[PDB]
């Protein structure tokens, strides 16, 4: 087989997404952006790129004229983010100040791209990947479409907010676009950089690496720099959350987040992925159906976040623990203990106010003690470390309760693990390993597994790649497809091949597919060794984990000849070829030919069972030695000096 | 992007008059009706100022289907020997497209 691939011919990559209903994938690039069919054919192509502008500018030529020196720049594409409510796609540039440009959803069509007023900017930052965000939506009418969105800032404190809630028209063309769902004079739905702690600390900045909704809320996974930890920089990985509905902002809340390994730090998320863990994982953990779950990978230290170390982690958090943790946090500043503790964004540190509440899962932040920090840093349940190559990106899913994780890698490479801490196993093991960009382009965090959840589409620096979750057809015996452990694969014993439940007729009846080892088809055979000389003769097959064969049986020995057979209690009974018919095989390979004898059904028409099947021959042995010395029963005969089977061949009796 | 009616037609709106002194940095904004999103491969807009003596090219925004504008400049012609001098203004985008001009609005260059 060949992995279905689409390669990008000039530029870098930058986000993937696909669509839930169509399965088409999109693909943010630097300058370009793609829709793709399912299996990575190029759909459309949309030139987004190489734009006549300056970092420097503020409002970006257009609005303004600037007095820095233009020139001929690159547009990355930031952000990526499925509306498909008002049938498009957001899809947030930089290289003018970070304008957003709307796409229709299937042709491309620029519906809107505005670009006049101060909210429609969003960051002069060239970077790919440091920002996030999510889409949420009410019906029309209703309180309307919002966007969650952060991004670093570069110092550029007042310009831009590193996290706002944003507006979302459905007219594109509509001015109001990107603007803040509630603004005033004193609080608007919006967080800024305070100027104080820049000049403190020069180039502090907000890098937000992956975002989800969950329940109620909007979490991101965020690296810092030193503040209590002027000098060199030292980053710190942090969780986010607000409520979605808080207007003030007043619900902010961030605590530090790692987990470490055997006393080795790992402190710098490099993606997550949100999930559901399915039957296995949440009962061992502890769970609810409908509780969430989130995959994680940090890298070891707090060192070049530019350029990180291959020394890395996935580890694992329970949404129940982290809304604990924070529901923890707030029942004890409303205690009025100790501090807020939030270094960037209060300098001077005002006090928690106590205060009678019933603290619940449901509180959305009051006037008083206002956004606040996080003391005791949140560890995460190490999975898996890898040492020499450094993970990159990950996805997980839910298969017949199963938790399967996906895991790139810096060389190009997707691990397949089932995490068993919750399962009997002692750790979680890996499954499998799978190619890409063999060459060493690394993969990228947005790697999203297809509607059908059939495949996952991993990207590249260079390239898309659909990378199938299930393809058990590369097993070729019982004994290898349930050795592979990937726990999709089962051998469908009468088809003689390696694949799922759903892709095996008639699985669901006794022994027709197997799933443990021990179910493997095993056959033998009584005569084992029968002679060229002899003729249809009698042998007994004894097979156990077989279904049901009452639909009739084959016995052939290769694609050579082909005997009927009948059943009788737990046993096959059928003849050896003719005379006339085994030895056309056995001519020219001498001494012996082992040869496999099959099982063809006659519900499938496919060979499934084998044995080692040996036809001997004693005539052609031309020596006493060779004749009873050899492997086999053959007698020799003084007298005539040949070799035969038959006593009675023979001269006579002495 | 199909017009099969005389009234969905891209054009500009007249407001009450154009008035532009000469050596004054001042913007120009105008109305119009069904201002074409420029496309794949497509620039954007531009006000062609038809001056026998100096032609000027200052590029614009168009804001939404309806309304457009030329930018911070300032304009002038060599003679002193009209105070009020009507000029013909072409709205152009891509380059060459110049958008249609029913009432043929023109700037004062007072
Ligand atoms: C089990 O294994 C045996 C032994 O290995 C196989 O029997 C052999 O069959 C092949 C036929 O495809 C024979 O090969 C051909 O031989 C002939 C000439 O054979 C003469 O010389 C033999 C060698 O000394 C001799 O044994 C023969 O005498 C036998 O026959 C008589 C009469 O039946 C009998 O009474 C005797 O007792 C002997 O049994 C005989 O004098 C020859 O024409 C072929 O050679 C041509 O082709 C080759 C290849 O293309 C080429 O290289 C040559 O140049 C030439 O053009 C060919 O070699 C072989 O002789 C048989 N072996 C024996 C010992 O007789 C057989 O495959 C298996 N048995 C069964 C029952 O299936
Ligand atoms: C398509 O896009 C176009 C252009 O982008 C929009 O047209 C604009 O319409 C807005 C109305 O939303 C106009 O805004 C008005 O501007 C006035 C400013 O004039 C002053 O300007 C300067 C600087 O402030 C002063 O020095 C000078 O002396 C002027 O006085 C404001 O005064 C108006 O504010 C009033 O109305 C608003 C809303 O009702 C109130 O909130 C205020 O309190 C106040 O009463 C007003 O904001 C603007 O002039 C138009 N743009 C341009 C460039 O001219 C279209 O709206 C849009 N069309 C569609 C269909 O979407
Ligand atoms: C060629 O194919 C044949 C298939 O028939 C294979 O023969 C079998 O070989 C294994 C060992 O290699 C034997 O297993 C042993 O059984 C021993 C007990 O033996 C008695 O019981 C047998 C079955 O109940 C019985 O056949 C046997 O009688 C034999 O000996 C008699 C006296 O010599 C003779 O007259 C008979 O004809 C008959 O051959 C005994 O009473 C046991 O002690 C061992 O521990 C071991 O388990 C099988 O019994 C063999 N099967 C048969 C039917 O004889 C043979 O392996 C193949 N050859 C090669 C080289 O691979
Ligand atoms: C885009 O992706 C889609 C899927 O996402 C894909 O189209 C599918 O191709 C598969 C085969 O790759 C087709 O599945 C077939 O279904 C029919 C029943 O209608 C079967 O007869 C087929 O069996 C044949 O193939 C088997 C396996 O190779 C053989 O064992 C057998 O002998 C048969 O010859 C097969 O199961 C299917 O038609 C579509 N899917 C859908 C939903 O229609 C395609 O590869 C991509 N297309 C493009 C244009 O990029
Ligand atoms: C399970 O085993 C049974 C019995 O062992 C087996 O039955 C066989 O069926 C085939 C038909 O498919 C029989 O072959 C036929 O025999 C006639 C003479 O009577 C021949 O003329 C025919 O041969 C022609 O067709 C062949 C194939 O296209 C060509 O190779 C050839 O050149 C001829 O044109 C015809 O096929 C055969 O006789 C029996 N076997 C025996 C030992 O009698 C069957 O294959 C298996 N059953 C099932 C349901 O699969
Ligand atoms: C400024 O614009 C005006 C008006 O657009 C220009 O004046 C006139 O332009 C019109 C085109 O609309 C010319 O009318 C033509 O008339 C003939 C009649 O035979 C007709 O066949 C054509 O279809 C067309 O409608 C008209 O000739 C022209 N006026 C003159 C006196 O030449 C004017 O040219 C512009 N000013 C400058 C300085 O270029
Ligand atoms: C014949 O069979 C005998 C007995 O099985 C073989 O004897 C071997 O002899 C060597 C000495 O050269 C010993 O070291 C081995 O241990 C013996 N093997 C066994 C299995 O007993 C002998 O190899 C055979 N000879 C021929 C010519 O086939
Ligand atoms: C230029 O235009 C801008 C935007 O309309 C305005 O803020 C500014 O006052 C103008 N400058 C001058 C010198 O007229």
């Amino acid at each position: 087989p060949a992995f279905r691939t689409f390669v990008a011919s000039d530029w870098g990559l930058t986000h993937l997404v696909v669509h839930e209903q169509t399965g088409e994938v999109y693909v943010g690039a630097v300058n370009r952006i793609y829709k793709l069919s399912g299996n990575l054919t190029l759909l459309r192509a949309h030139v987004t790129g190489p734009v006549e502008d300056n970092e420097k500018c503020y409002p970006p030529p257009s609005v303004q004229s600037c007095p820095h020196g233009l020139g001929s720049t690159d547009n990355v594409n930031k952000l990526l983010l499925l509306d498909y409510a008002a049938n498009r796609l957001l899809a947030c540039g930089s290289a003018s100040q970070g304008i957003c440009q709307f796409l229709r959803l299937d042709d491309l069509f620029k519906l809107g791209e505005p670009h006049h007023r101060k909210e429609h900017y969003l960051s002069s930052v060239r970077e790919a990947g440091s920002m996030a965000g999510v889409l949420i939506a009410g019906p029309p009418g209703q309180g309307q479409a919002k966007l969650f969105v952060g991004t670093p800032i570069d110092g550029k404190s007042e310009y831009f907010p590193t996290l706002s809630s944003r507006r979302l028209m459905a007219n594109e063309e509509d001015a109001d676009m990107f603007g803040f769902v509630y603004q005033d004079e004193f609080v608007s739905s919006q967080l800024k950089i305070p100027s104080d702690t820049l000049s403190k600390f020069p180039a502090f900045d907000i890098y937000y690496v992956y975002s989800f909704r969950s329940e109620q809320f909007v979490y991101y996974l965020t690296l810092q720099l030193d503040t209590q930890l002027a000098g060199e920089h030292f980053f710190t990985s942090k969780i986010v959350r607000l409520c979605v509905n808080d207007p003030k902002f007043y619900s902010y809340v961030e605590f530090p987040i790692g987990c470490e390994q055997a006393g080795v730090e790992y402190r710098l998320v490099q993606d997550a992925y949100l999930s559901r863990p399915g039957q296995a994982l949440a009962k061992q953990l502890g769970l609810a159906e409908d509780e969430e779950v989130l995959f994680t990978v940090f890298a070891q230290g707090q060192k070049n976040r530019v350029k990180p170390p291959k020394e890395s982690a996935l580890c694992l958090f329970t949404l129940r623990a982290i809304k604990e943790k924070i529901k923890e946090r707030i029942q004890s500043c409303y205690r009025g203990e100790g501090k807020l503790s939030l270094p960037w964004l209060l300098n001077k540190e005002l006090g928690c106010i106590n205060s009678p509440l019933q603290i619940d899962d449901d509180f959305c932040g009051q006037d008083f003690n206002q956004p606040l920090g996080g003391t005791v840093t949140i560890e995460g349940t190490p999975l898996f470390v890898d040492k020499e190559d450094g993970l990159t990106a990950v996805a997980a899913y839910d298969y017949q309760g199963r938790t399967v994780v996906f895991a790139g890698t810096r060389s190009g490479r997707i691990r397949k693990i089932l995490v068993d801490l919750a399962n009997p196993s002692g750790r979680p093991a890996l499954a499998y390993e799978s190619v890409v960009a063999q060459e060493g382009n690394p993969i990228l965090r947005d790697l999203v597994l297809s509607p059908n959840r059939q495949y996952l589409y991993a990207m590249t620096e260079k390239q898309v790649t659909q990378v199938p979750v299930e393809s058990c057809v590369q097993y070729t015996s019982c004994e290898l497809c349930l050795g592979s452990r990937d726990p999709h694969c089962g051998w469908c014993v009468l088809h003689s091949i390696c694949s799922r439940q759903d892709a095996c007729e008639r699985a669901e009846e006794p022994q027709r597919f197997a799933s443990d080892l021990l179910q493997c088809v095993q056959l033998t055979v009584q005569p084992r060794n029968v002679s060229v000389t002899m003729s249809q003769v009698p042998l007994v097959l004894q097979a156990w984990n077989v279904p049901d064969l009452s639909a009739g049986v084959n016995c052939s020995f290769e694609d050579f000849t082909e005997t009927e057979s009948i059943l009788e209690d737990g046993r096959i009974h059928c003849h050896s070829p003719s005379a006339r018919e085994v030895a056309p095989i056995t001519q020219g390979q001498g001494d012996q030919r082992v040869v496999k004898l099959y099982l063809k059904s006659k519900e499938t028409g496919k060979k499934f069972a084998s044995v080692d099947f040996v036809f001997y021959n004693c005539s052609v042995h031309q020596s006493c030695l060779a004749c009873v010395n050899g492997s086999f029963p053959c007698h020799w005969c003084k007298y005539r000096h040949v070799c035969t089977n038959n006593a009675a061949d023979c001269a006579f009796l002495e | 992007g199909r017009v099969n009616m005389s009234e969905d037609c891209p054009q500009i709106l007249p407001s009450t008059h154009i008035y532009v002194p000469v050596g004054v940095v001042k913007p120009i904004t105008l109305a119009a009706r069904n201002l074409p999103q420029p496309q794949s491969g497509q620039r954007g807009y531009e006000c062609l100022f038809h001056i026998p003596g100096s032609p000027a090219r200052v590029t614009a925004l168009r804001f939404n289907s309806s309304s457009l504008q030329c930018q911070n400049s300032s304009y002038s012609y060599e003679g002193n020997d009209v105070s009020d001098l009507p000029v013909n203004l072409s709205v152009v985008w891509n380059g060459n497209f110049v958008i249609d001009n029913p009432q043929n609005i023109q700037a004062h260059l007072y």
